[PDB]
């Protein structure tokens, strides 16, 4: 089934092969200030309080659709910061906490993300 | 000897209320912060140094 996670990692490679991911926390700031994002995906596994505050605050300031991930390993990996080294599985993965979608770039079952704001506004 | 680049550990420019500004530029502008010296205000990418006594 086209679920949320498979979805978020086809809107995510496409919005990487066409340089629009802005990922860190600095440049999701000024991304998300200058008022080109079109998504934003923090991650839970924030010990910070201020980080995840900030992020919904800023999120929350123009109402733009949420998701979470649940490991900031696996949501740097999805990103792709990182040396794939012959096989699937790769190493030295850097965490990325947050990361806004500057464009989507190729309009690819981009729908989904829209799926599940209706499923959120229910 | 050399210069060796001081690290900080996160951004902390926010609380919506901002704590510092932003630089007034055609380029630049809503993000970009002007840092805040003692006295003076001065946007890095830029150079403008608005002094204030
Ligand atoms: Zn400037």
């Amino acid at each position: 089934v086209m679920d949320v996670n498979t979805a978020l990692q086809e809107v995510l490679k496409t919005a990487l092969i066409h340089d629009g991911l802005a990922r860190g926390i600095r440049e999701a700031a000024k991304a998300l200030d200058k008022r080109q994002a079109h998504l934003c995906v923090l991650a839970s596994n924030c010990d910070e309080p201020m980080y995840v505050k900030l992020v919904e605050a800023l999120c929350a300031e123009h109402q733009i659709n949420l998701i979470k991930v649940d490991d900031n390993k696996k949501l740097g990996e999805w990103v792709g910061l990182c040396k794939i080294d012959r096989e699937g599985k790769p190493r030295k993965v850097v965490g990325c906490s947050c990361v806004v979608v500057k464009d989507y770039g190729k309009e690819s079952q981009a729908k989904d993300v829209i799926e599940e704001y209706f499923k959120c506004k229910k | 000897h050399k210069r060796k680049k001081v690290k900080l550990a996160v951004l902390k420019y926010y609380k919506i209320s901002r704590l510092r500004r932003e630089c007034p530029s055609d380029e630049c502008g809503a993000g970009v912060f002007m840092a805040s010296h003692f006295d003076r205000h001065y946007c890095g990418k830029c150079c403008l140094t608005y002094c204030f006594n």
